[PDB]
């Protein structure tokens, strides 16, 4: 039964590790969400600035 | 028999698997958004350079 | 106790092992993807910095052109 | 075997918009190293220039469940002239995304009044030959007898195949003949003979058109020999004319009806 | 036959352990992967922050350039 | 430049025999001391075990006129599976007769119904390398990115050369990419990059196949690297694996498709 | 140089037990006053924690003959994974008994089926193994331009059991130190009953570049107890006067401005670290 006990000892270790993995997966998800919101915002600002640069360039060339 | 421990651990693993699948699909979304941002950034720096040249011409003409 | 119970427990264990293997593969895949996307973000940062420089100089020239 | 897609479709007459449901995909082909692909679906309308909608990407699955809905604000009266195109693509991180498969649903064929839901097998994109046809030709100028023996067909698949033959001149169908139907075969054998009467004075001004059909009438494919013909067809015709009383057997690749009819339109 | 059956049972009981070990290896490797992932996500997060700062700077500078061009235009 | 041969061909359906005319040769290469060779032609069929026919020898001429005819009594129905081989040899009085050049005409490719007559350029016998290909490989195990940059080709081979690349595993073609076409060159420069996604767990079980083609599809040549690869290819693969993030450029000799496909068949 | 030990080995398949014979030792070194030592032998299975067997003590001999037998009731199937340990000690009446030498015989190398008997030369004993108490993994990041020092406490593993029957409420405390002075104090949340805590908790400090080569960052893992003083499990420090993997980590941090660098560290007893910190 000793081997069985060893097996039992393992399974519990695995269980705890699975707990940690769960918590990690959750933190991972939260951060990925935050970064996706951020990337969205970045793309909006980037498009805005691109439009501004195009407009300013057109006006600049107009006066040449 | 350790039926409870096994079923519980199994349930935990299943849960974490679901969470991780969700997370992987999310990071794929992130990959798409990042590609789009890469292209946008390239276009942006290009246009910025062109505007720098034009502005240089304006300075040379009016200053 | 009887062979059926031992075999069912064994089967459940193998099931757990397969599930865990799937989880493992998912974590590895996750790390991989995140790394590649890291390279993409490096490029993005690069281009953004160049854009900042160019715009900066341009606005300087416009500043001097209005004087 | 490029997989199947289950989808739903309903027109909201209250809000005056078309609602399309992308439910799930099954048995998708595997092109990724890992053994499974990363499928996602683009949806849109061909008549419309608007950007097509796209579902989320599902990682490592040949059987993804999307369960997503899309809306197109288009009045019913203007809907009949448009078509809906659904295309399943394979996501890739470092290259242009390969298409897995696609399908089209012309809006003008659905009989509205009911919630639509079905499985459709994905069709290939960009390609098609449709098979090959082998037949002999013989012409006897003195007697003015033109003999055509339908020998065999191959690679027919897109069954119960049969073959129809038309004799044509100046855009006019003069004579029509047809073979028997062979059941449940992709490789029918016929050995069936047909004869036409053509005087020598007109033999250089006629066309012989051969069409292969799938019994259900849907065309499998077609080709023509004779006046304004090209390549192996014109060569076959010239070989026939060069050898009075001698039978000349030859294979031909089938061609899409659009092109052949375009060549016949002259 | 009986002896054979007991040998089989001992065999299965011997196997399941090894399976649990393999589980231990897999979850450890998984945890390491998760840690790497979190670190990378942190770094890339900081990079994205710097990118946003850049976008703001460009936006502001373009506001000023727009002002100067409108001043030159009128 | 091994010269050209003009010949004629006609099947006598009346006597049921194949008639072959050896008309003349022109611009034959000179290997004899005197400056001109002593050409003669052997004709026969490869499927057939019968002794090949031989023309008379023409002394000291690089432009002999044979004007000779040969007959093979073979039924038409049995003719399609045979091929005709014409070989020009150099007569020598004291040694085994050296071959000048040769050519083959598969019977199954001629479209019968007409008297055949043409000039064909003589091809070499017994040899072929087909050129060499230079490309770099890079693999990053952590990110699972495999990068292949097609750099250059040389000595292409037998023009408008282009290069196609296939990624393969277990006899299956998983991904296909292709370069642009360069016109009218035997020495194309490309510098074109392609990337594939391959996880570390499978990197030791994949093959990368690179094929060079001549646009007309005729293969110029091909090779593969990876699993079951040998020599400089296996060495290149191991070098690639040994240096993460480091690009490794290398030349390779092209090999005949038969052998590579035989190696891929496993 | 030490000496040699002669032993015998036999598995009794009838009673399912391992029989071990301690015959004699020879050429034992001599450390006792009389010119000869007072040797005795401990015999045990390493995997097993059971009480070790001992031979009688032989007075004043460098070549004692014990001729004693010991028995281990262990099933045959479980024997292949164990290792037999035999150690010769020097008896002393007024002090701790010095070890004279030891040797190990992995069971998986013995050719069962015949009685084994041989002389094996005694090898020098292993030195004392440190408790360790566990390991901590955290990341470091420094941004010279902003003067931002970021420490992310990621996770700990293999800690020391500090409450009865378990390790509980491990919580991490962070000190910023300079010239023996504690400048700032931070602490993580508390985790209950885990020898493998996950934290993922970030902390930031302001340290100018001109001082970055003169500071220490101290990381301590402690075991909380609602009532009483909280005992430290262990600690480590990086920065000025740091050594080994710690110095390597600090150097990696400095080598990669704005880039976060994660690393594992072995915990050290509080006494030594504090001793190294108290002297500038
Ligand atoms: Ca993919
Ligand atoms: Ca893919
Ligand atoms: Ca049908
Ligand atoms: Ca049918
Ligand atoms: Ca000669
Ligand atoms: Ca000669
Ligand atoms: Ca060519
Ligand atoms: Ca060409
Ligand atoms: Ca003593
Ligand atoms: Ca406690
Ligand atoms: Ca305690």
């Amino acid at each position: 039964m000793a081997r069985e006990n060893e097996m039992d000892e393992n399974l519990e270790q695995v269980s705890g590790i699975i707990g940690n993995l769960r918590h990690m997966a959750l933190d991972m998800g939260n951060e990925i969400d935050t970064q996706n919101r951020q990337i969205d915002r970045i793309m909006e600002k980037a498009d805005s600035n691109k439009t501004r640069i195009d407009e300013a360039n057109q006006r600049a060339t107009k006066m040449l | 028999g350790s039926n409870r421990r096994l079923q519980q651990t199994q349930a935990q693993v299943d849960e974490v698997v679901d969470i991780m699948r969700v997370n992987v699909d999310k990071v794929l979304e992130r990959d798409q958004k990042l590609s789009e941002l890469d292209d946008r950034a390239d276009a942006l720096q290009a246009g910025a350079s062109q505007f720098e040249t034009s502005a240089a011409k304006l300075k040379r003409k009016y200053w | 106790m009887a062979l059926s119970e031992i075999e069912t427990r064994h089967s459940e264990i193998i099931k757990l092992e397969n599930s865990i293997r799937e989880l493992h593969d998912m974590f590895m895949d996750m790390a991989m993807l995140v790394e590649s996307q890291g390279e993409m973000i490096d490029r993005i940062e690069y281009n953004v910095e160049h854009a900042v420089d160019y715009v900066e100089r341009a606005v300087s020239d416009t500043k001097k052109a209005v004087k | 075997k490029l997989g199947k897609l289950q989808y739903s479709l309903d027109y909201d007459f209250q809000n005056n918009q078309l609602l399309v449901g992308i439910i799930q995909a099954a048995e998708l082909p595997a092109l990724d190293m890992g053994g499974t692909s990363d499928p996602y679906v683009k949806v849109f309308l061909l008549p419309d220039k608007k950007k097509k909608f796209e579902t989320k990407v599902h990682r490592k699955t040949l059987n993804p469940v999307f369960n997503e809905q899309f809306t197109f604000k288009v009045p019913y009266s203007e809907l009949g002239g448009k078509t809906l195109v659904m295309a399943v693509y394979d996501f890739d991180r470092f290259s242009k995304h390969d298409i897995i498969g696609e399908f089209k649903v012309p809006m003008n064929t659905v009989d509205f009044g009911h919630v639509t839901e079905e499985w459709r097998d994905l069709q290939s994109a960009e390609k098609e030959k449709l098979g090959d046809i082998c037949f002999s030709l013989r012409y006897v100028p003195t007697a003015g007898k033109l003999t055509v023996v339908i020998l065999e067909a191959k690679n027919l698949k897109k069954s119960d195949p049969y073959v129809k033959i038309h004799l044509m001149q100046n855009g006019k169908r003069l004579k029509k003949k047809k073979t028997t139907i062979k059941k449940n075969t992709l490789n029918p054998y016929y050995n069936e003979s047909f004869s036409f009467e053509v005087p020598f004075e007109q033999i250089q001004k006629v066309q012989v058109v051969v069409t292969v059909l799938d019994y259900d009438n849907d065309a499998i494919g077609k080709v023509f020999v004779g006046y304004n013909s090209t390549g192996a067809e014109l060569r076959h015709w010239s070989d026939m004319l060069a050898n009075p009383r001698r039978p000349i057997a030859q294979w031909h690749t089938l061609q899409v009806e659009e092109e052949v009819d375009a060549m016949l339109a002259v | 036959e009986l002896e054979e059956m007991q040998r089989r049972a001992d065999q299965l009981a011997d196997e399941s352990l090894e399976s649990t070990r393999r589980m231990l290896q897999l979850v450890e490797e998984s945890k390491d992967a998760g840690i790497r992932t979190l670190v990378m996500l942190d770094e890339q997060g900081e990079q994205l922050d710097r990118v946003e700062e850049g976008m703001n700077h460009i936006n502001q500078d373009m506001k000023e350039a727009e002002k100067n061009l409108k001043d030159l235009g009128k």
